[PDB]
């Protein structure tokens, strides 16, 4: 989750999100130093009282100014589109779960072998326990196993939704009568939050989402005991 | 630009009450509603 | 002939500047808003469950 | 038929000051003005079904 | 005949994020090889595969809404 | 005489003057929505209800600061009063048109009114996506009223765009090549074939949601055949120029104001400009999915608007940059419209290299729907259009009213505003960056600090915004009139005095071929 | 193509009108005789309720709210099936 | 382009152009502002001579204070070109701006 | 004709200065106050 | 002297130190000495006195380069003008924290915060740099 | 006294009222849709009309009575026209990518096939391709009627111009009997959605294009148009082409291509 | 196949679209559609500006290709110059009225 | 006294625009470097000595034991 006065990501819990923090920095000091070469030159243009106020010839600088921005973009895009198709590749899961957007709360089904669904919402902020997270927490988490490849399907069966967990890099939206698929592995057991990402109505702020990662053993028990 | 000077000058006092009368018209309305915030909700 | 800046330029730097850091460091400080501050080196962790 | 043209070229060319849509004559007030009170009257008419569909029935 | 199954494999023909087909198409395949086999004389359990990976990957309420209209005589694909 | 003038106007200025007027007003109304979004989220809890109501103050802001308040100010406003000037046209090909252009506004602002009075508003989002938008989700008039705005503002913006298409191309002076008309004309030319191709698009998609709602058509519903996300695909194709239509006018008196306070007699790089403008209205048309990189797309597509999106670049930076050539050796005049033109530059650049970051999909999976968003647009529309419509607004006073602004106070309101606006969105990044998404009315408590210091600053430029009512009102309040005004031989708009007569060019300008 | 007709002298009206009476009007009178003939009306289908067809999810502003605006009741059957 | 020493040429040409009316005098020193240098002081003694011929000891004045202004920063500038021009002020009987007491805020 | 030049131009008078402030409040704060109103609306319904 | 309104096509002069030879003489009235003023411009300048000299300079021009260019004290008010607003901006933000916002979350409570921070600490929030990271698990401190 | 060839138009009310006649009829729709009322589109529709036949009127007063529109004049008229034109074409455009989207995916609710599982859809080969000789007739009629004017022949432009008119009328009243004797309705899912909506608006064009050929011809009989001087024809004639060709569209992907 | 019955713009065109028919049939130009062609603008030669009052403003493209365009008013009088290039023009005032 | 010494009179503010870009462009290189090191390589190295002897298990056995997991007590 988020902590307070967070100036970035929240940490890496996935080897795909760890590529976007490496990659975001390396776009961010782009960023940087392009907005500071910007902010010095109109202080520099701004800063004498010599003048020159003459016609200026143009071609030979524009040069300099359309080649130097397009290497720039390819110095991004080449790292960018190597996550991204990284993102798309391959991988056999193990385990495929559903999740489908309501209004307000999400459902999950896991269905590879048994039956077994359940309905996950917000715990009211009247009812935390000590500790808990406000507008964070929900009744049934979503248990999965730790250290695996794991798809997830995700719909909606009314508005639409986003199902969206930050330190795994994952967002993918719920929409009715569509069955959209993303792919999640934990590098660490523990509780990794995230919130509903499309606007859905009254309740939008208020439909969380949490997975609980744990050891196979334990995924596997916690499933046959929500038969 | 040049201009000539103020055909009907505006002195700071007159000013001081242009600006009150300009900010009381946005701030009082919204005020008021802002303040009766609760007496509307739990109506 | 001196303008209003020269006349009234430091006093109006001087005040505003004055009333500008009272005010905020006041608004800041006594009313009760809750700023919510990192409790990285400022809280003590008491156990929960 | 006739080609009548020149005589509507005269009409409305008469220096008269009146504007082109008035310029055929006191039947042009008449259509403007059936056209303006319907225009005023349906606007005065919507704000009014604004103001009833603003609060519930029942 | 090829079990330990887990989830359903990468399919070829739906490799997108877009997954409802690869849902529809096991659907139909497995009822397809059902009727083919409650007619024939022969036996479902070799549509067993079709069977598991529809259940993998298809919501609850699809197939249970795809299940009442086949009942209903309203289903729009082709068994 | 007050009705033949002001309601049956054929004449460009004092239709730009009800354009200016209208859009000033609609200014105060998208300001007190911004105003009542930031109360919501100034400090953790609920300040107003649920998420519906403050939804519906969210979707009213964003329509009324972009349909009702920058296009009509930037595109009415300043296109009307200044382009048939800068060509020395006695006025646009359609004056009569160009008024009915006007007077469908304000009936189009009346029924978004309409629609937040109705019911419970609609609380939809600008884009107003089915099936949260659709009957059963919004059942009522609210959305229906929405769509009905847009048809009315969107035929008002067609009509303009054919009017000023046609007068920019046909009432030049014989001897008027395009590449003799300033840049704002071209950016207006430019911004009017945007309009022109993509609102009839916006137009289909709002007419299919209209008979989904209320025809039992199924474009957008499943349950028919039809898809939520072609809906997002017509409203983008639509949405993406409009944000260039939104910036286009804003570069065009950005241009102009550089050249005029650095004291030159032209900007650096005519043709390169013509050039920047024309590139970025065309790869605006090729880049909507952007806005639809979590929806499921395959991934070669998700690559394609990437690459296509970043490459907008290109022609942006050589405007930038020919900006920063045409201050280079000027004698500069730090009068307030130039502090609106630096001000523009620093941080339009800011807002766009955010707009870079966020054409990467692969980063825009967890940026998306988030504040990074929200922070990257509002640098480019808070501190970039409104930007250049300040800098436009106070350079231009005095050619349309005759009287001056007192600089001082002009100067005040600028540092106020520039200080409101960095406060408030400056700090919006590390909240998307963090996570928190758009359209809560509430937040986990780990957000508290910066939504905060957000909505301190947004309290800001409300100051700055009612002082700008005062400082307009000191004007015309002491009547300094207009006596001199340099550089008249390179900014043709000023050659016919402060005001200009209501008729101008009567005798055309002189100008030979050679 | 050159379609194989001929002509070009020039563009008068002499040959639009030729060809609106010796290739378009004959063409339309053809088609005529075509379609009014393959008229007569054919057996409706049986009636299915499927879910994706008949589609009321707002009553229609007009008649009884169920009626599309040209309901023909030999072959649009309602939500429950054909008109008695 | 030209070199520099053909630069100055065509201008001390242009200003000693015996019957130089008053609009060429202002054109000229008004387009020659405008380009990154400072007029050499055989032009500027050009400039001054015009202003002789045209009987105008004001516009004498302003290009002495022209000359100041392209300078910029570099104050070394201007008190380098008034010494070159000495022979030419005291011929002509040109007085500074600074003796006019004219470089007074 | 109509009148030309500076405060003649405008649908609205700028002859007194008073009675301008009036209309320019009236103006702009009926811009801003409207959706503090239709606030107070909605949530007076329900 | 007087500029009017209605002189707007007419040549103007204009101060501006790029421009420095406008294109009329800022007096264009003489009186009787200044007539003569102008007859004895046309014989040596070594003959005009010093006062003479400015005299003509005054006629020509209105501001000297130094007068047109010279620095201001409006710095000042605009700085301290802007200060006064935003301090002003400090009295809205108190008379909204008081009359319009109520509590806030039990949630923000110093022993609810005390343990939520205890908990983020046992589930390990943001462990590689963010959060957790910044705990010393063995010494059961925030590190220094 | 101008001494350039534009025109200064009067100060008019038509903008007004025609706004306003937008407030009506959007409004009027709302009030119909959501509380059971025409009125106020029955008045919408009346100003509408009124202020469109006094605009129009008017420009006609003040190009062949008062002769305001010199060459320059003209040819604004011609981008007017031509750019009005593209925003058209535009328009349909979101209506056959509609069309595409859902024809070329088709989703399980629709048996995943195009036409839909229930969709019987018409003949191509009768009263469609009827029609389509019908519009093509009408493109060629159109073309004798112009150059009938431009040579000066009152009596053949007439008839070129009627029997032009006359097939408008045509396709209009043939389409009416398809619409009524089709089996598939506009609520039938994403097929009747997109068939209705694009073939209606198509429809309402030929209905406009249509009043527009009949408006020319009453002021040919009144000898407004000179052999050489003849633009609102022009304009009607390039709007009828538009209409044509969106015809051939729609004939080619929603009725033959989508069968 | 061909009688006549459509009036001609010679027959039946009227006000300002007729002025401009019979004006080009002379050759004239009184309501500017044509681009006028540059003398040599010297002040022997100057460009000659017509006008029916005593000021019209002026456009000089003092190069071939400039996309810069210099305006200023030109006054019934002495020649004057473009500010830019010095190319001559004089005004020749009046008419118009036949 | 002395004659003052011709100084240069022509291409000052040319001159200024280059050895100020040249600035600028050491300045930027400057920069990266120090962000190369500062941010980038920084988080590359956390990340990596967080994972190199990182126990997994062991970290689930002191969440399990703290209470946080439903799935685990
Ligand atoms: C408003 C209150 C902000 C409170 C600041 C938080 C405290 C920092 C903790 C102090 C540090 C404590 C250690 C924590 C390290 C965490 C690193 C991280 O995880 O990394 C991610 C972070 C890292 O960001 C930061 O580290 C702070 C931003 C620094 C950018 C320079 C601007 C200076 C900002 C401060 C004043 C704002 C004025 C706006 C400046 C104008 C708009 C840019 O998040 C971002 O990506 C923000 C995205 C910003 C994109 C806009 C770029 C604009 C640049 C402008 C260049 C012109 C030069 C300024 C010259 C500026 C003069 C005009
Ligand atoms: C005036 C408004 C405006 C403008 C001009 C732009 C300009 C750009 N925008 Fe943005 N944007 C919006 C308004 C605007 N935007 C709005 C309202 C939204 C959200 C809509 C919604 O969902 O409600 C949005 C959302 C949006 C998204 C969707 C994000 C998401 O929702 O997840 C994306 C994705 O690419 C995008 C990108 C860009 C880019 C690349 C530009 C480019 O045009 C910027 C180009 C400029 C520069 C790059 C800076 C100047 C250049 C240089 C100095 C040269 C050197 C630079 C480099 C080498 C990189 N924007
Ligand atoms: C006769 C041949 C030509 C047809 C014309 C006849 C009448 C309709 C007029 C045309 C308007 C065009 C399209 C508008 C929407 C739908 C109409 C589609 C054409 C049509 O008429 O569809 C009928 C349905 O009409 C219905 O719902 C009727 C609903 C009528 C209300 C119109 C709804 C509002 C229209 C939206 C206008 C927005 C305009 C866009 C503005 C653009 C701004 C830039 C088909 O009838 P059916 O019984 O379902 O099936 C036949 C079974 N035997
Ligand atoms: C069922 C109906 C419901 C909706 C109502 C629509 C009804 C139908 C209206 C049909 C359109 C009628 C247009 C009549 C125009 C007559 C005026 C005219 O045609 O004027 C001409 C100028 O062109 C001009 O303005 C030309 C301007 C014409 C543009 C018209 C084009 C279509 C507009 C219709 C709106 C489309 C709506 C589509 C929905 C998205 C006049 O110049 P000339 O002809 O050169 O004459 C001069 C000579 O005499 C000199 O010798
Ligand atoms: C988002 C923009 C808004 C920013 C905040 C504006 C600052 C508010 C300006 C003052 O507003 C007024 O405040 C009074 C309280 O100070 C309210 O009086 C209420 O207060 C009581 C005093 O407690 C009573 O005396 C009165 O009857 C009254 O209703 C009054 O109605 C309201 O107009
Ligand atoms: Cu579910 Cu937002
Ligand atoms: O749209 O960016
Ligand atoms: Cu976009
Ligand atoms: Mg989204
Ligand atoms: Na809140
Ligand atoms: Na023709
Ligand atoms: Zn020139």
């Amino acid at each position: 989750m988020a902590y307070p006065m967070q100036l970035g990501f929240q940490d890496a819990t996935s080897p795909i999100m760890e590529e976007l923090l490496h990659f975001h920095d390396h776009t961010l000091m782009i960023v940087f130093l392009i907005s500071s070469l910007v902010l010095y030159i109109i202080s520099l243009m701004l800063t004498t009282k010599l003048t020159h106020t003459s016609t200026m010839d143009a071609q030979e600088v524009e040069t300099i100014w359309t080649i130097l921005p397009a290497i720039i973009l390819i110095l991004i895009a080449l790292p960018s589109l190597r996550i991204l198709y990284m993102m798309d590749e391959i991988n056999n899961p193990s385990l495929t779960v559903k999740t489908m957007g309501h209004q307000w709360y999400w459902s999950y089904e896991y269905t590879d072998y048994e039956d077994l669904s359940f309905d996950s919402y917000m715990i009211p902020t009247s009812e935390l326990k000590p500790g808990e997270l406000r507008l964070l927490e929900v009744d049934n988490r979503v248990v999965l196993p730790m250290e695996m490849t794991i798809r997830m399907l995700v719909s909606s069966e009314d508005v639409l939704h986003s199902w969206a967990v930050p330190s795994l890099g994952l967002k993918t939206d719920a929409i009715p009568g569509r069955l959209n698929q993303t792919t999640l592995m934990s590098s660490r057991p523990g509780l990794y939050y995230g919130q509903c990402s499309e606007i859905c109505g009254s309740n939008h702020s208020f439909m969380p989402i949490v997975l609980e990662l744990v050891p196979l053993k334990y995924f596997e028990k916690w499933s046959a005991s929500m038969l | 630009i040049t201009a000539k000077p103020a055909k009907t000058p505006t002195s700071p006092k007159e000013q001081a009450i242009g600006l009150s009368v300009t900010f009381l018209s946005f701030l009082l309305p919204a005020g008021w509603v802002l303040y009766h915030l609760d007496n509307y909700k739990k109506s | 002939a001196p303008d209003f800046h020269d006349k009234y330029g430091n006093a109006v730097l001087a005040s505003g500047a004055t009333f500008c850091v009272a005010v905020w460091v006041y608004m800041a400080t006594q009313i009760g808003i809750e700023w919510n501050p990192s409790p990285v080196g400022r809280v003590t962790p008491k156990e929960w469950r | 038929f006739e080609n009548r043209v020149a005589e509507k070229q005269k009409l409305f060319q008469e220096d008269n000051g009146l504007p082109v849509h008035l310029k055929g004559g006191a039947t042009d007030n008449i259509l403007y003005r059936v056209t303006m009170t319907l225009c005023l009257g349906g606007t005065l008419y919507s704000l009014y079904c604004l103001g009833w569909a603003s609060f519930p029935h029942k | 005949k090829i079990k330990n199954y887990q989830t359903a494999p990468f399919d070829s023909r739906f490799p997108n994020q877009n997954q409802t087909r690869n849902c529809w198409q096991n659907y139909l395949d497995f009822h397809r090889c059902e009727k083919a086999m409650t007619a024939k004389g022969g036996d479902v359990s070799v549509c067993e595969w079709y069977r598991r990976v529809y259940k993998s990957l298809c919501p609850i309420s699809w197939v249970s809404t795809w299940d009442d209209r086949r009942a209903e005589g309203t289903f729009p694909g082709k068994i | 005489m007050f009705i033949n003038r002001w309601l049956f106007s054929t004449n460009h200025k004092d239709i730009g003057t009800l354009y200016l007027l209208f859009g000033a007003w609609a200014g105060m109304v998208g300001t007190a929505l911004s105003l009542l979004i930031r109360a919501e989220l100034g400090q953790p809890g609920t300040l107003l209800g649920d998420d519906q109501i403050y939804n519906v103050v969210v979707t009213a802001h964003a329509f009324v600061m972009i349909f009702f308040m920058v296009m009509p100010i930037m595109i009415g406003g300043f296109g009307n009063w200044l382009v048939p000037l800068m060509i020395g046209a006695p006025d646009m090909a359609f004056p009569r048109m160009n008024n009915m252009s006007f007077w469908l506004l304000p009936p189009s602002f009346l029924l978004l009114l309409a629609s937040s009075m109705v019911e419970a508003g609609a609380g939809t989002g600008w884009t107003v996506y089915p099936p949260l938008a659709g009957n059963l989700a919004h059942a009522g008039a609210s959305v229906d009223l929405t769509i009905f705005s847009l048809h009315l503002a969107g035929v008002s913006s067609i009509l303009g765009a054919i009017n000023f298409i046609t007068t920019i191309i046909n009432m030049k002076p014989p001897a008027m090549s395009q590449y003799q008309t300033p840049l704002f004309v071209w950016s207006v030319m430019i911004t009017a074939v945007l309009l022109l191709l993509s609102l009839p698009v916006l137009a289909a998609g709002i007419t299919m949601l209209l008979t989904d709602r209320n025809l039992n058509t199924t474009f957008f519903d499943p349950a028919g055949g039809g898809d939520p996300i072609l809906y997002q695909h017509l409203f983008w194709f639509f949405g993406h120029p409009e944000v260039y239509i939104l910036i286009l006018p804003g570069f065009g008196m950005i241009s102009h104001i550089v050249t005029y306070y650095s004291g030159k007699k032209e900007p650096f790089g005519y043709m390169g400009m013509v050039w920047a403008m024309m590139s970025i209205g065309f790869l605006g048309f090729i880049v909507w999915a952007h806005h639809m990189f979590t929806v499921g797309m395959d991934v070669d597509t998700r690559a394609y608007f990437t690459s296509a999106t970043m490459i907008i670049a290109i022609p942006t930076g050589v405007k930038v940059f020919s900006w920063l050539a045409t201050l280079h050796g000027g004698n500069i005049k730090w009068s307030p419209a130039m502090m609106w033109a630096l001000g523009f530059i620093f941080l339009f650049t800011v807002g766009g290299l955010t707009g870079i970051v966020l054409a990467n999909s692969s980063l825009d999976i967890v940026l998306h729907d988030t504040y990074y968003v929200v922070a990257h647009f509002h640098y480019v529309l808070s501190m970039g259009a409104v930007f250049a419509i300040m800098g436009g607004f106070v350079h231009w006073f005095p050619l349309f009213s005759g009287y001056t602004l007192n600089d001082t106070w002009a100067k005040i309101h600028f540092a106020i505003m520039f200080v409101g606006v960095n406060m408030t969105f400056f700090p919006q990044h590390f909240l998307g960056l963090s996570g928190m998404p758009r359209r809560y009315s509430d937040y986990p408590d780990a957000y508290t600090m910066w939504n905060t210091i957000s909505s301190m600053g947004s309290f800001i430029s409300l100051t700055a915004v009612m002082l700008m009512v005062f400082i307009i009102w000191e004007a015309f309040a002491s009547k300094r009139e207009v006596l001199t005004v340099d550089l008249t031989t390179t900014n043709l708009e000023w050659l016919n005095g402060c005001p200009p007569p209501y008729h101008t060019f009567e005798e055309p300008t002189y100008v030979n071929l050679k | 193509a050159s379609a194989a007709k001929g002509d070009h002298g020039g563009t008068g009206a002499r040959t639009w009108r030729f060809l609106t009476f010796g290739l378009a009007l004959p063409s339309v009178a053809l088609c005529t005789l075509n379609s009014w003939l393959h008229s007569g009306h054919r057996e409706r289908p049986a009636f299915i309720p499927y879910h994706h067809l008949r589609i009321r999810t707002k009553p229609f502003s007009w008649g009884d709210g169920n009626h599309t605006f040209f309901h023909n009741p030999r072959v649009n059957p309602l939500p429950t099936g054909y008109e008695k | 382009h030209e070199t520099d020493e053909e630069f100055d040429a065509r201008w001390v040409t242009y200003f000693n152009k015996p019957d130089i009316d008053a609009w060429e005098l202002r054109k000229g020193m008004n387009t020659l502002v405008g380009y990154d240098l400072v007029p050499e002081p055989k032009i500027i003694d050009a400039a001054l001579r015009a202003c002789r011929r045209l009987n105008d000891f004001a516009s004498a004045v302003r290009i002495l204070e022209v000359v100041k202004d392209k300078a910029g920063p570099h104050k070394e500038i201007y008190p380098y070109v008034i010494q070159e021009l000495r022979p030419t002020l005291n011929e002509l009987g040109i007085s500074t701006p600074e003796e006019l007491g004219l470089d007074k805020v | 004709h109509y009148e030309e030049g500076p405060g003649k131009n405008i649908p609205f008078s700028v002859e007194n200065k008073w009675r301008l402030l009036a209309m320019m409040t009236l103006f702009f704060g009926s811009g801003f106050a409207a959706p503090f109103f239709i606030v107070r609306h909605q949530l007076l319904k329900k | 002297s007087v500029v009017k309104s209605e002189d707007y096509a007419l040549p103007s002069y204009v101060d501006r130190r790029d421009y420095p030879l406008p294109d009329v003489a800022h007096v264009k009235n003489l009186s009787a000495s200044q007539k003569a003023l102008k007859e004895k411009e046309k014989a040596s300048w070594s003959s005009l006195s010093i006062d003479e000299k400015v005299e003509l300079y005054r006629l020509k021009f209105k501001e000297s380069f130094a007068e047109m260019n010279r620095s201001t004290n409006e710095w000042k008010t605009v700085v301290g003008a802007a200060m006064f607003f935003i301090g002003f901006t400090a009295l809205l933000l108190i008379w909204e924290k008081h009359y319009v916002y109520g509590p806030i979350p039990h949630t923000f409570e110093e022993e609810w915060v005390a343990k939520q921070t205890k908990r983020m600490l046992d589930m390990k929030v943001a462990p590689i740099q963010g959060f957790s990271a910044k705990w010393d698990y063995d010494k059961n401190e925030w590190k220094k | 006294h101008q001494t350039h060839a534009y025109h200064m138009v009067n100060p008019s009310p038509w903008p007004l009222t025609g706004a306003l006649s937008a407030l009506l009829m959007t409004s009027g729709l709302t009030m119909w849709f959501h509380f059971n009322s025409m009125t106020l589109l029955m008045i919408g529709l009346t100003t509408n009309m009124l202020t469109m036949y006094q605009w129009w009127r008017d420009v006609i007063r003040e190009s062949t009575f008062q002769g305001h529109h010199t060459p320059a004049v003209q040819k604004g008229l011609r981008y007017g026209m031509i750019l009005f034109i593209i925003s058209e074409v535009l328009f349909f455009t979101g209506f056959f990518w509609a069309f595409y989207h859902s024809s070329l995916a088709p989703t399980p609710e629709l048996g995943g096939c195009w036409p839909p599982t229930g969709i019987h859809p018409l003949n191509p080969l009768e009263v469609p391709l009827l029609n389509t000789s019908v519009l093509l007739a009408s493109g060629v009629s159109i073309t004798w009627a112009h150059h009938s004017l431009m040579e000066g022949d009152r009596k053949h432009m007439l008839q070129a111009l009627f029997i032009t008119i006359t097939l408008g009328v045509y396709f209009t009243l043939l389409q009416a009997s398809e619409y009524y004797e089709a089996p598939f309705t506009i609520s039938d899912g994403v097929y009747g959605s997109t068939f209705f909506v694009a073939t209606g608006f198509h429809g309402l064009h030929v209905i406009i294009g249509s009043t527009f050929l009949i408006v020319c011809f009453f002021r040919q009989l009144k000898f407004h148009f000179t052999s050489n001087h003849h633009f609102g024809f022009e304009a009607a004639a390039w709007y009828w082409h538009f209409v044509d060709v969106v015809w051939l569209f729609l004939y080619v992907s929603i009725y033959w291509w989508g069968s | 196949a061909s009688g006549g019955g459509v009036p001609t713009d010679e027959e039946q065109a009227t006000g300002l679209e007729r002025e401009v028919m019979l004006a080009a049939r002379k050759g004239q130009d009184p309501y500017n559609i044509l681009a006028p062609k540059a003398t040599s603008g010297t002040k022997e030669d100057p460009n000659l500006v017509p006008s029916i009052t005593n000021k019209r403003i002026v456009g000089c493209i003092c190069e071939e290709d400039n996309s810069t365009v210099i305006w200023f008013w030109l006054h019934k009088g002495e020649a004057q110059r473009c500010p830019s290039c010095g190319t001559h023009y004089k005004l020749v005032p009046h008419q118009l009225a036949h | 006294s002395t004659a003052l010494a011709k100084p240069q009179m022509r291409g000052l503010l040319a001159r200024r625009l280059r050895f100020h870009i040249v600035g600028a462009f050491m300045v930027s290189l400057g920069f990266a470097t120090f962000y190369k090191f500062a941010v980038a390589e920084k988080r590359k190295k956390a990340y990596a000595d967080f994972y190199r002897n990182y126990d997994s298990m062991k970290d689930f056995e002191e969440m399990r034991k703290a209470g946080i997991f439903q799935s685990a007590k």
